[PDB]
């Protein structure tokens, strides 16, 4: 015989303080028992399991399930209990590759390694914990006891140990053959290259010979699967990729569950279909989680859906990554806190697309949102391509400089250029750094009674102008904003405003252009109409005239 | 040669921290570094039965072209037992901050000469990721004392003392202080002479070794020149209503720090409803109150003391035009240090680079003065900071931080 290299077993432990499983075997029909006896006799012959004595105190239940439309049974060990007691492992996965990060390949071959999947040896010291029992006929004799010698299907550690064992095998081959790529998915190996078909198929045979060192045979009759590949919700082709078919159903009425399913498909589609939107459709899911409940679609939700159907009317494909070319990322504002982007290297050929949604919060502005989207795309790009794309942004260079130089926080955006495609992000107002000479000075104030929630807002100015408005159902904070609003309403195009409201200062210094508070929104619209606004803060209750 | 037993804290498992995304160039750098480290026996490949992880990346130290591996052991360090068995602790030298020149040496490489407790190694697991997860991440653990781990200086302490004994004997006025991978060497010598003593040390250091990649480097500080920021009020001949309002505001704020601050008489100037730009004459009562406040602000804050049992907190404000102010305290209004930066190291168009440099400089000052790092309150959105700070980081330690999302009014008063 030809000696084969043994596969190092991974040492496995149970979680601290925990013992192995001791679970009652379920009774089985005489039919099922016979089926399991034969299966296990065969598995034992192959060395996958071994009979054990009565000394082993552990047990995991075994079942026989009727393979549909057939007379052949299948063996299923329910390792749920053992898995609870088995240590955590390192997910060798680390994440799934994104197709947009893959490189184009002239050839991709599939090798079946199914007869490896079930041949990884199990740590000798852990095998006892995998014990199971075939019940005896009529329960008149001891059940036949077996334990595993290899990684069992359904056991917590099998995927991780399998992947690590196959990686260990493939490492030297990949390392010494840098002109190919190798990827494992389930019980198949995928081998891609740009080599001349001849050189390529030689590589395949060399890999077959390499795998033989560990006694691993691969079927001569080559795989049935061939490009395009259906993989993790994608379609992979030699020189392009897309998502698998997205079909939005026709429906007269929509259920919570249906809407969740709609959003999911739209979210999935959004990574290559430009401009997908889900704001209005997601809004229908707000707060409620009765999966059977029917929700009427708003007129806004209907349009969004119609817009999506149009985007999805015909197939779109992305290209693969060319490391010798720059990555470009372009962003558009869509409205209602929605942003969409495309990443490409060649014009009119996207690697991928995507979207970003405004974070929930009291106040916000387009520039902050644009900034956040940039950081998201940057991070996604590091993951997929290992580098930051150059950005094309719908914001003028001058606008950006005014923003970040004057903003109270540190902020930054990597190398980018202005793209003049409306709607453009702009600054809607900018407060003065110094008090305005010649502009009327409004001293504003407000207060409310916490119990009766009645209040007042008003101002006095250096020109004798005055106003006080009585208010109902209000708060100190609200009256403070209302007072500022009144000063803005009743002043000319240039105005100095003096407030003692730390609350109002905090909001305005955040430079919102849109708010959840309609009062703030009213203030914003007033600010936009002004030529000059200087806001001054003073401490309350210190004898400050005007404000007093 | 024999390992010191090390354990985690009671009822506490190892770190399971996600590796954050790394650029192509950092991955390639780390693959190169770790390949060599593996050949040298410093690290070994690990299996899937090790579920722990600590993030790793790479930096380029100040004034160098070679990559340095940097592990973010912040989580492991929190979970690692405290080390007081041999010594209750290394009383921090109060003299270090008083030297005219302090050079910082990277001696982290020395740690690799000591083996790490066989049972603890698994907790030092880290991952080199692949771009787009196309190949399996490379998994390693340490066989020796890792750089950045709090246990390394603790375990190596006895060895370092022996190494430094002869140099200390020959140079009794030199202050040597170690923090993590850094060695701080302070003297009152002429810089030329100082740099010659530093080089003297490097030699005495090398001698023991028999080469260290970053030992040759030297980062010079001058803590005796480090400046503070007392509260000062404007001196003016003409006060507008606005000027006076700002003065009263600042004094109101100062009165939380200083007891006898009064604004009664000055506030009385703001009696009435005048244009913001109108000049107001100061009354005699107001001038006296202002004068008395000036005097108060010339004094130190009362009841200010450092407590080693409490966290140091650092706040930073962006003042614009590349200027930054900061305060270090343990209790509100009880500042232990305040300062201001202006100098720009090629970051005139990048706020985040500036902030990152400020953080590192503040951390350095804190180490020199109290021998530990502060927890930062950063005026920046989380996502922006997390995306970029590693691009500008040049230190071998990493402090803790949190994020300020609400603009402080106090920014005005530290201007
Ligand atoms: C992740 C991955 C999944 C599959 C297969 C998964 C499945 N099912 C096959 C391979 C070879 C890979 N690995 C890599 C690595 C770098 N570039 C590529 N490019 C690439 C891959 C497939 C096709 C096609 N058709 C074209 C180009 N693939
Ligand atoms: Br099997
Ligand atoms: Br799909
Ligand atoms: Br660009």
């Amino acid at each position: 015989m030809v000696p084969i290299s043994p596969i190092e077993t991974v040492p496995v432990k149970l979680k601290p303080g925990m013992d192995g499983p001791k679970v009652k075997q379920w009774p089985l029909t005489e039919e099922k028992i016979k089926a399991l006896v034969e299966i296990c006799t065969e598995m034992e012959k192959e060395g996958k399991i071994s009979k054990i004595g009565p000394e082993n105190p552990y047990n995991t239940p075994v079942f026989a399930i009727k393979k549909k439309d057939s007379t052949k049974w299948r063996k299923l060990v329910d390792f749920r209990e053992l898995n609870k007691r088995t240590q955590d492992f390192w997910e060798v996965q680390l994440g799934i590759p994104h197709p947009a990060g893959l490189k184009k390949k002239k050839s991709v071959t599939v090798l079946d390694v199914g007869d490896a999947y079930f041949s990884v040896p199990l740590d000798e010291d852990f095998r006892k914990y995998t014990a199971f029992t075939i019940p005896s006929i009529n329960n008149e004799t001891p059940g036949i006891r077996y334990q595993y010698n290899v990684l069992p299907q359904g056991w917590k550690g099998s995927p991780a140990i399998f992947q690590s064992s196959m990686t260990k095998i493939l490492e030297p081959f990949a390392a010494q053959n840098p002109d190919i790529v190798i990827y494992q998915y389930m019980d198949d190996l995928y081998v891609g290259s740009d080599l001349e078909i001849g050189q390529h198929r030689t590589k395949i045979e060399e890999l077959r010979q390499h795998l033989l060192r560990w006694g691993l045979t691969t079927p001569d009759k080559k795989h049935q699967k061939e490009p395009p590949f259906l993989w993790m919700g994608y379609e992979l082709h030699p020189d392009k990729w897309t998502v698998q078919p997205i079909v939005l159903p026709e429906k007269d009425s929509w259920t919570v569950n249906d809407i969740q399913k709609l959003v999911g498909k739209l979210n999935w589609a959004s990574q290559i279909y430009p401009g997908i939107k889900v704001r209005q459709l997601s809004k229908l899911l707000r707060g409620t989680k009765a999966l059977t409940e029917v929700i009427p679609l708003t007129e806004e939700a209907e349009l969004e859906l119609a817009e999506n159907r149009e985007i999805l009317k015909e197939p779109v494909h992305g290209v693969y990554y060319d490391p010798s070319k720059d990555l470009i990322a372009e962003i558009q504002k869509q409205g209602q806190g929605q942003w969409t982007y495309q990443i490409y290297q060649e014009p009119f050929k996207n690697l991928k697309t995507g979207k970003y949604a405004r974070m929930r919060g009291a106040h916000t502005n387009d520039v902050k949102q644009l900034t956040e989207a940039v950081q998201k795309i940057t991070t996604e790009s590091i993951v997929i391509w290992g580098k930051t794309p150059k950005f094309k942004l719908p914001i003028q260079k001058e606008t950006w400089e005014t923003w970040w130089t004057e903003y109270w926080q540190a902020t930054w955006i990597p190398e980018w250029e202005f793209v003049n495609t409306p709607p453009l992000v702009k600054l809607w107002y900018q407060l003065e750094k110094e008090p305005i000479v010649g502009a009327e000075t409004f001293y504003v104030d407000g207060a409310a009674n916490r119990e009766t929630k009645l209040g007042k807002a008003g101002y006095v100015t250096n020109k004798g102008r005055q106003k006080v408005v009585p208010l109902t159902n209000t708060t100190n904070q609200k009256t403070e904003l209302q007072a500022i609003y009144l000063a803005l309403q009743d002043s000319g195009l240039e105005v100095n405003i003096v407030t003692d409201s730390q609350y109002a200062l905090g909001i305005i210094q955040a430079q919102p252009d849109k708010s959840e508070s309609e009062l703030v929104n009213q203030i914003i619209e007033q600010l936009i109409k002004k030529e000059k606004v200087y806001l001054a803060w003073v401490p309350a209750h210190k004898g400050i005239g005007g404000n007093e | 040669i024999e390992t010191v037993p090390v354990k985690l804290k009671p009822g506490m498992d190892g770190p399971k921290v996600k590796q954050w995304p790394l650029t192509e160039e950092k991955i390639k750098a780390l693959v190169e570094i770790c390949t060599e480290m593996e050949k040298e026996g410093k690290i070994s490949k690990i299996g899937p039965e090790n579920p722990y992880n600590t993030p790793v990346f790479a930096i380029k130290k100040k004034d160098s072209t070679k990559w340095r591996k940097l592990v973010d052991f912040r989580e492991l360090n929190k979970r690692t037992q405290d080390f007081w068995e041999v010594q209750l602790g290394i009383p921090h030298p109060a003299g270090l901050k008083k030297k005219k020149s302090v050079t910082v040496l990277d001696v982290g490489d020395a740690y690799f000469s000591v083996p790490l407790d066989e049972d603890f190694r698994k907790y030092t697991a880290f991952t080199i990721p692949s771009i787009n997860n196309e190949t399996p991440g490379i998994r390693y653990q340490y066989n020796v004392l890792p750089q950045g781990w709090k246990g390394s200086p603790a375990i190596f302490q006895s060895s370092m003392t022996k190494i430094l004994e002869p140099f200390k004997k020959q140079n009794p006025d030199i202050v040597i202080y170690q923090y993590m991978d850094d060695l701080y060497v302070g003297s009152d010598l002429e810089i030329g002479q100082h740099r010659t003593k530093i080089e003297e040390l490097r030699q005495h250091l090398l001698r023991w070794g028999l080469e260290p990649p970053f030992l040759w480097m030297g980062y010079e500080l001058h803590p005796d020149k480090w400046t503070v920021q007392p509260i000062v009020l404007p001196e003016k001949d003409s006060w507008t209503v606005n000027d006076i309002q700002k003065l009263v505001g600042k004094l109101n704020w100062a009165s939380q720090i200083y007891p006898g601050i009064k604004v009664r008489q000055l506030s009385k100037l703001l009696r009435g409803t005048k244009a913001l730009t109108e000049v107001i004459p100061l009354t005699e009562e107001a001038e006296l109150e202002l004068a008395e406040n000036r005097e108060i602000l010339k004094e130190p804050v009362h009841g200010v003391y450092y407590d080693p049992s409490k966290d140091l907190i650092a706040e930073i404000q962006k003042q614009g035009q590349g200027q930054w102010t900061y305060q270090i305290y343990q209790e509100p209004f009880k500042n232990l240090k305040t300062g201001k930066y202006a100098r720009m190291r090629g970051a005139h168009t990048n706020d985040v680079k500036q902030l990152t440099e400020a953080v590192q400089k503040i951390t350095t000052e804190s180490i020199v003065i109290w021998g530990k790092t502060p927890k930062f309150k950063l005026p920046i959105q989380k996502e922006t900071w997390e995306t970029w700070w590693t691009e500008y980081w040049q230190a071998t330690w990493i402090p803790e931080w949190e994020f300020v999302n609400t603009p402080p009014l106090v920014k005005l008063w530290y201007q």
